[PDB]
């Protein structure tokens, strides 16, 4: 079956 | 535990495709919200984050500064808004779900219940002898399920006289002809 | 200009709580949510799975980031809390009733945050404490929560319901009644 794609959350700087 | 009034913090990410004529024309939007505000964003149509709020500015900085992350959320269009809408297209988009339609009085007040019907773009009308009656004419409005259906009532205030015929008519994409319930009294 | 459909994937994460969702909405349905516990994809209609799959490893790696976020953006803030919204309620049925003939009654709660409530169905008083179903957190635009449960009855004169649900925003359980009015 074809799959739904997901977006990847975008980490923050952590400095 | 009892008494757990501590402070809490939230934090929501949404990734909104919107679709206009098919997948002709589509708009993705990347939504970060700190408790209820949005504080940065990423507008297919900019092409770059943007902040929202004052504090969602160091990282609309931080990730325009990235080629690969800005790469990929502009190719997410076709990557993920066109292939997700293609993924579901049989059974979202198209899904079609015909309508239950009862009609009965309640306690000068005739409702046309109209049940279970996918999706929410209906038109429920109400006939005296044929005429149209529009005047009287009341809804709950449209009601989500919750379970991919709707429902509605559409209810008719009259003064019924013997002889009279009243007619609830529903048409809906699921159905090629009008659904038609009477009542006479 | 013409807005047909609007495809959504939302996630959250919340602290001190270390409650996360993760679910895709289409059109104001919900298609699927990952179940955080089970760790497995969970179709809002069954037959779903038998159309499409999603792969919920992906899913569970974002709450990672997501909890990472929140961390650095509560500090970034100065520790600024969530301000309570109390919910709205409304008891319906999925279809006129009658006397006797299966039904489901429909307790949805709106407009709230954050998405942590306790919703309790009362037949004559008395918790149901078992055949409700329920919806995981519904996303709204402006980013307030909603949400379903639901429950399998039987009408009849005898019996009364309310919807009793307990949210932070709220100063006491807020009881929606509905009764059978044969």
């Amino acid at each position: 079956l074809d799959a739904y794609n997901m977006m990847i959350s975008a980490g923050f700087s952590l400095w | 535990s009892m008494g757990d009034t501590r402070p809490r913090f939230l934090w929501q990410l949404k990734f909104e495709c919107h679709f206009f004529n098919g997948t002709e024309r589509v708009r993705l939007l990347e939504r970060c919200i700190y408790n209820q505000e949005e504080s940065v964003r990423f507008d297919s149509d900019v092409g770059e984050y943007r902040a929202v709020t004052e504090l969602g500015r160091p990282d609309a900085e931080y990730w325009n500064s990235q080629k690969d992350l800005l790469e990929q959320r502009r190719a997410a269009v076709d990557t993920y808004c066109r292939h997700n809408y293609g993924v579901g297209e049989s059974f979202t988009v198209q899904r079609r779900v015909e309508p239950k339609v009862t009609v009965y009085p309640s306690k000068n007040l005739l409702v046309c219940s109209v049940s279970g019907f996918y999706p929410g773009s209906i038109e429920v009308r109400w006939f005296r002898n044929g005429q149209e009656e529009k005047a009287g004419v009341v809804s709950t409005g449209l009601i989500q399920n919750g379970d991919w259906t709707f429902q509605t009532l559409v209810m008719l205030e009259t003064v019924p006289r013997s002889g009279e015929v009243y007619t609830c008519q529903v048409e809906h994409p699921s159905v090629t002809s009008p659904l038609t319930v009477e009542w006479r009294a | 200009i013409k807005e047909e459909h609007v495809i959504i994937q939302a996630e959250f994460y919340l602290n001190p709580d270390q409650s996360g969702e993760f679910m895709f909405d289409f059109d104001g349905d919900e298609i699927f949510h990952v179940d955080m516990a089970k760790k497995e994809t969970v179709w809002r209609l069954e037959e779903f799975g038998r159309f499409a799959s999603f792969e919920a490893q992906g899913a569970l790696a974002n709450i990672a980031v997501d909890k990472a976020n929140l961390e650095i953006m509560t500090k970034r803030s100065n520790y600024t809390p969530i301000t309570n919204v109390p919910p709205e309620v409304t008891v319906l049925t999925n279809s006129p009733v009658e006397l006797r003939e299966p039904n489901v009654l429909i307790c949805f709660i709106d407009k709230f945050t954050p998405p942590v409530v306790n919703v309790t169905w009362l037949r004559n008083g008395k918790p149901v404490t078992t055949g409700v179903s329920e919806t995981v957190f519904l996303p709204r635009e402006d980013h307030l929560f909603r949400k379903f449960h639901y429950l399998p009855f039987l009408p009849s004169t005898e019996d009364v319901y309310d919807c009793r649900v307990e949210h932070w925003g709220l100063d006491e359980p807020l009881l929606k009644h509905w009764e059978f009015d044969a």
